């Protein structure tokens, strides 16, 4: 009931083991109260990494999409090592959403190692399971065996109904995952350990479907973009190899599901003024003129029965006399130039009105006429040429033009490949013009330039007219035990891709939300638009050159900093050498980098001279010490990781205040939300997430089916607990209800209609389904049904909420009326009470832990000490945690070498790894997530209260008592302990 | 959208009178040309004799035969009677429908990529 | 518990030796953040085999040279009893020649 | 009571019977997935023989059932494993205890 304390600990060690002479009875006592539960207390186990690799292959449908939606692909696996690295191997093969499938090495959801099917975001099959959600499901199948050598695993992805399938040696698997989101692009995704050799199976040239796909589906290889290769790469990373080593990378920008949809200009609804009957006319003139130009220089000739193979004209004369469904043609495709024109933005009309009589046309010789004869002179257009917004009217009216087709297209039903297939309804240009290729961009602007080059020669009117930070800013930093503050330090950046690179150094206190510069934490230099950044900015130097190093280097004896550029040393404008000056050594300074999307670099911390470059120009001679010379081991670094989890409280938050009355006659314990700053200058307002710390856990099977009744009290297993939303605060915008321990959507854009939600459908070998199981991230109630519900009422907005943590159902009610929204979960889950709340009022909600009549507590839920005392209560353990969505993590020392590579055509993609790494994993009982125990340096209070424990397992083993010490060893083990002594970091 | 309707093409023996109507329902605007193609089981659909608006007739290798084609706009109707029944005559037959007119179009690409077939019908000579 | 010796005395033997080692050079990096982490944890595993008797008269041989190589030798490197030395390392060094 | 599943196939045939000894590299956990032994990290095989019940009943059975090479995950209740007896410091008295088997060289 109060938290985690070393204390109490050494109290335990104190009752254990006294004046040399221990208390067995004591010691056993507690032994057999506190190990066997392996609960309130930290746990640690042997993991091996896992590492994941996609095809390269997006596809995901979309209203107005080019997808197709019916996709197959085989993966074959013909090498596995059994119990390698005394672990099983991983390895499962399935599909990923381009959103929310993050991976990073080591730590991650449940105990660590998690590969696809471990998150609601993938999918997976393993040899005779089906992962969901962290979740395994055993499957059925005539052959149950894990994954083997010599093994073939077809997956087929159909997302006009939400459906996956599997199959494996060519027998059907009957189980398939549906009614899944579709926001987003699924991609093929295998997940792997060390010892595995296998090769993919994309159709086509890039592998070969041993089995023939199903009806109606089509091969993934034929989904490749025109200009996109086929090449394997991570989902997301921070580290990349090069000739120089460890070059740091930023965010990866991957394209999305709308961006396939082609999204035009209405141009035909708008009016032209009538300079359509006087000018456009000639201008049509001009492209009748270069048209039949363009066919004199071909083969082409004056027929007047048309006749493509023989080379026929059917106008066959000099001016282009086309009937009207012809010249009908040609002036409304002159008027349509016009009309798109006025709606990108520019103009129509005239400005020169001489200009056309300056304009004096080509002449040809008569060798032009052919047969009757269709040459008109070119009208000569060098007057006036494409200036550069011409050029890019040129590009958006081809944009638009192209759209407008393509829209035209896929309400249709033309569907985009890589190939052209108009018998299948599918094109090459299928994607928008902007998705296009240059050489397609090209065929469809040249007209269009012709057309401008026209419009300019008679001297036309026409003229051109807050997560997402995070998402676009990543952070390294040297780790905090290197902190100096002291001496002469030198160290390198490498920019090799160009961006805004922010590389400095930065004070220990730096929190990874501000941005680099923005605070006076940093004294960095962005020489993208080459200036300096300290709580500001300030023009400093020249900017730099893709592939540039700056010397970063301070003198804490001059208390400067300074940055030099390829050996040359930058200048401020009033010529300074130094970039700052009056520096305090105040806590001390520490490297730091800040990358954007697509962007490379290496940082040098200056190690070894020999590969440090440019030492001699920058800081030596200078008497700067390069920063971590003497450092045998790679020095450790950490990375801004982000993902949101919840944190909680901070009592110090300058927009939000909760308070804690309890104790009240008539009222039950309750939080209270309150805005510090609303109605008042800098009242943000956004989306905000709570939740309650402690969860509560139903039980592990589910063997069900005025004055309280005592007996009822007693034999009850249903939970209550309320929410009071406060006058002022609209009733539309709240949010009451349950979160599982892997929600991690940081949405300022919230929504019930973004949840998780995915249904596990377990069939038999006859096909008829007899498991429709269910999964979301979050039970939580729709807030429109509470304001349909309910000028602002000055009663407070009750929310009931009741669970069953037997039979396992959940039922919600509000202001004493029973939603009709009524849940019901698997055995042995554990759920936190949340609310979303949008801050409209200063006081907004208040949390109400009570009980109601024959309805046991909360607090009877989460504690086993007050399990049966009806009197409700508030532990000070139990507090309110909102959600951050970037923290700070630790890079691993060492990264796994996987190769993979093109064996052939009939070989398709031939992927290996064998290399062994098994760090160590600190797993939190309550969170349901895992920590390396090289990340707790940082972590002092867990590490103390880690060493305190290790305390009281030697306390409680003391004096030969072993018994107890067979006990501790079932739970710490002797690789583990071997590992931890053979460990260096 | 231009949805073009197609029926006809009955089986009998050979030289027996086939004619097959397609209709074009669809925005009025862009309708100024109609093709026709056929493919038989097994091989490319080749262009038929293709009539434009104003009644220009394009004919190509084959149109060996009588492949009487008349068109109409008013309800956007083309009958194409392949009376003519030869053992190579057997296909599918579809009509299109497009912008571009006269099987040309200084436009470029998009308009070209303007295509709009239509459901077709079935020939067999016996 | 049964746990194998010898390959856990072996381990250990050369834990020992390269801790010297890195501690005879100056490094700025010490093992467990300090010379005291660097060698004492490994000083009490190496006194506690030596008085459990698993060392075999090779590996004894070789701890005489790690503690002086000058004065320890049968008919450059820095002895351990000769560099600098915190007093957790002393005291475990007294046991050993104890 | 106990449940059998097989994870990946077997010989088949070598059943194992009374009077013979099996060495087995064992992963036995908690109902929630609670790791407790494993002879993978011992790094030596587990000997077990049958006929003298010096291992609890369910594991004895277990391993008597099913054939050589044959890898196997058995589900054994309290019933089968310590009972309400449990262990103190570990083995919790009311617990099904879950084992990944696999048995290998048998004598």
């Amino acid at each position: 009931k109060h938290g985690r304390n070393h204390k109490v600990l050494d109290v335990l060690c104190s009752l254990c083991v006294c004046n040399g002479v221990a208390v067995r009875s004591n010691q056993d006592l507690i032994t057999e109260n506190l190990l066997p539960g392996r609960e309130l207390l930290l746990q640690t186990n042997l993991i091996n990494y896992v590492t994941s690799i996609r095809p390269n292959i997006f596809v995901g449908r979309a209203e107005g999409s080019t997808q197709y939606g019916k996709w197959y692909f085989e993966v074959m696996v013909d090498e596995v090592v059994p119990f390698l690295t005394a672990q099983a191997t991983h390895l499962r093969v399935g599909w990923a959403l381009t959103e929310g499938y993050s991976p990073y090495p080591g730590g991650g959801e449940g105990w660590g190692g998690n590969g696809v099917g471990d998150d609601l975001y993938s999918y997976g099959f393993d040899g005779l399971h089906l992962w969901t959600g962290h979740v395994a499901r055993p499957v059925t199948s005539p052959g149950q065996h894990l994954l083997a050598p010599e093994d073939v695993v077809s997956c087929c992805l159909d997302l006009s109904v939400p459906s996956i399938s599997f199959r494996i040696n060519g027998c059907p698997v009957q189980g398939v995952f549906e009614a899944f989101n579709l926001d987003g692009l699924f991609f093929p995704v295998v997940s792997f350990s060390a010892g595995v050799k296998v090769r993919f199976l994309l159709g086509g040239r890039h592998g070969e479907f041993k089995f023939l796909p199903p009806p109606g589906y089509a091969p993934c290889h034929e989904a490749v973009l025109p200009r996109e290769r086929l090449r394997l790469e991570p989902i997301k990373e921070y580290r990349r190899e090069g000739p120089r080593g460890p070059h740091l990378v930023g965010p990866s920008r991957c394209l999305s599901h709308t961006d396939f949809v082609p999204c035009p200009v209405d141009t035909v609804q708008i009016v032209l003024p009538p300079h359509l009957e006087r000018i456009r006319e000639k201008l049509a003139e001009n492209i009748h003129e270069l048209w039949a130009l363009t066919r004199i220089e071909q083969g082409w000739t004056y027929g007047p029965v048309r006749d493509d193979n023989k080379r026929l004209h059917p106008c066959l004369v000099n001016f282009h006399s086309l009937p009207e469904p012809e010249r009908n043609y040609n002036l409304q495709m002159s008027g349509e130039t016009l009309k798109t024109l006025l709606a990108l933005g520019c103009h129509v009309g005239m400005a020169d009105e001489k200009a056309e009589d300056n304009l004096k046309k080509t002449k040809l010789p008569k060798t032009y006429m052919m047969s009757n004869g269709y040459k008109p002179a070119p009208l000569d257009l060098s007057h006036v040429r494409l200036t550069p917004a011409q050029t890019t009217l040129v590009d958006r009216l081809a944009e638009n033009g192209h759209n407008v087709w393509a829209r035209d297209r896929v309400a249709q039903g033309w569907s985009y490949s890589a190939v052209q297939d108009i018998p299948a309804r599918r094109n090459p240009r299928l994607v928008p013009y902007r998705l296009l290729d240059e050489a397609t961009k090209r065929s469809n602007r040249d007209s269009l330039c012709q057309a401008v080059r026209t419009l300019l020669g008679y001297g036309y009117n026409i003229e051109p007219p807050n997560q997402s930070r995070w998402d676009r800013v990543r952070i390294f930093r040297a780790e905090k035990s290197y902190t100096v503050q002291s001496g002469r330090w030198y160290f390198e950046f490498e920019a090799v891709t160009t961006g805004e690179m922010r590389v400095g150094w930065a004070r220990p206190e730096l929190r990874p939300d501000v941005e680099l510069g923005a605070d006076e934490l940093a004294y960095v230099f962005n020489g993208h638009r080459g200036q300096r950044w300290h709580l500001g900015s300030e023009p400093f130097g020249r900017p730099w050159q893709s592939g540039d190093v700056v010397g970063c280097m301070i003198d804490l004896t001059e208390n400067t900093i300074i940055f030099t550029l390829n050996g040359e040393v930058l200048m401020s404008d009033s010529g300074s050498e130094t970039a700052f000056r009056e520096i305090e050594i105040g806590d001390g300074f520490l490297p730091v980098c800040s990358l954007g999307p697509g962007q490379v670099g290496h940082l040098n911390l200056g190690q070894d001279v020999s590969s440090l470059r440019f030492f001699a120009i920058c800081g030596l001679q200078e008497g700067f010490e390069p920063f971590a010379i003497n450092m045998q081991r790679p020095v450790t670094t950490w990375f801004s990781k982000s993902l949101p989890q919840f944190e909680p409280v901070p009592p110090e938050h300058p927009h939000y205040e909760v308070a804690r009355m309890d104790g009240t006659v008539d009222t039950p314990p309750c939080l209270r939300l309150a805005h510090r700053t609303w109605g008042s200058q800098n009242s943000l307002v956004e989306m905000l997430f709570l939740r309650l710390s402690l969860p509560v856990q139903f039980h592990q099977h589910f063997r069900c089916t005025n004055r309280d009744d005592p007996e009822i009290i007693l034999n009850t297993t249903t939970y209550y607990y309320s929410v009071r939303v406060f006058a002022g605060q609209e009733p539309s915008c709240v949010w009451v209800g349950w979160v599982t321990p892997d929600y991690h959507q940081h949405d300022m854009n919230f929504d019930l209609s973004k949840v998780r939600a995915v249904t596990v459908t377990m069939g038999d070998e006859q096909g008829n389904v007899h498991s429709s199981l269910k999964c979301s991230n979050c039970y939580m109630v729709w807030g429109g049904d509470f304001v349909s519900p309910g000028r602002i009422s000055h009663t407070d907005l009750v929310i009931g909420c009741l669970v069953d943590l037997a039979t396992g159902l959940m039922t919600f009610t509000a202001n004493g009326k029973e939603s009709n929204t009524f849940f019901q979960v698997e055995p042995n889950t554990k759920l936190f009470p949340a609310v979303f709340v949008l801050p409209t009022h200063q006081n907004v909600i208040q949390f109400e832990l009570g009980k109601q009549k024959n309805i046991m507590p909360l607090s009877a839920a989460m504690f086993l000490s007050e399990r049966k005392n009806p009197a409700p209560q508030c532990p000070p353990r139990l507090e309110v945690q909102m959600l951050m969505p970037v923290s700070w993590s630790r890079m691993p020392n060492h990264f796994l070498q996987v190769e993979t590579r093109r064996a052939g055509e009939r070989l398709g993609w031939a992927v290996q790894c064998q290399d062994p790494l098994t760090m160590m994993a600190l797993h939190i009982p309550e969170e349901n997530r895992c920590m390396d125990i090289l990340e707790l340096s940082e972590r002092l209070d867990l590490q103390r209260f880690h060493s305190h424990t290790l305390r009281l397992y030697r306390a409680v083993c003391a004096l030969g008592n072993n018994r107890v010490a067979h006990a501790l060893c079932s739970h710490v083990d002797q690789a583990q302990l071997l590992h931890a002594l053979e460990d260096a970091h | 959208q231009v949805q073009l309707q197609e029926s006809g093409g009955g089986l009998m023996q050979a030289g027996g009178s086939l004619r097959l109507s397609c209709t074009a329902s669809g925005s009025i605007f862009s309708i100024n040309s109609m093709g026709w193609y056929r493919q038989a089981p097994g091989k490319q659909r080749e262009l038929v004799a293709t009539i434009t608006s104003g009644n220009s007739i394009n004919y190509a290798d084959s149109v060996k035969g009588r492949f009487t084609i008349s068109r109409d706009n008013a309800k956007n109707t083309v009958y194409l009677q392949m009376n003519s029944l030869k053992p190579e005559d057997t296909a599918v037959y579809y009509c299109n429908a497009d912008r571009v007119p006269n099987g040309y179009n200084p436009w470029g690409t998009p308009n070209d990529e303007y295509d709009y077939w239509g459901q077709g019908t079935q020939v067999t000579v016996s | 518990p049964a746990i194998p010796l010898e390959a856990l005395r072996d381990k250990a033997l050369r834990m020992l030796g390269e801790a010297v080692r890195d501690g005879g050079q100056h490094a700025r990096d010490p093992v467990g953040g300090s010379v005291e982490f660097q060698f004492v944890p490994v000083l009490k595993l190496v006194s506690t085999l030596l008085v459990m008797g698993i060392f075999g008269d090779e590996d004894v041989k070789q701890i005489l040279k790690m503690i002086e190589p000058e004065v320890f030798t049968e008919e450059l490197e820095e002895g351990l009893l000769q560099m600098k030395l915190p007093e957790s390392v002393k005291l475990q060094m007294c046991n050993l020649l104890e | 009571g106990v449940e059998i599943e097989t994870i990946s196939p077997g010989d088949g045939r070598t059943f194992p019977k009374k009077g013979q000894t099996c060495v087995v590299h064992y992963t036995g956990m908690l109902q929630n997935g609670k790791k407790f032994d494993s002879s993978r990290d011992r790094n030596k095989p587990f000997k077990f023989r049958i006929g003298k019940q010096e291992v609890i009943k369910g594991f004895e059975e277990g391993a008597a059932q099913m054939s050589l090479g044959q890898r196997a995950k058995l589900t054994c209740t309290p019933d089968v494993a310590y009972g309400a007896t449990g262990h103190p410091g570990v083995i919790p008295p009311n617990a099904t205890l879950i084992f990944d088997v696999e048995l290998l060289n048998l004598e």
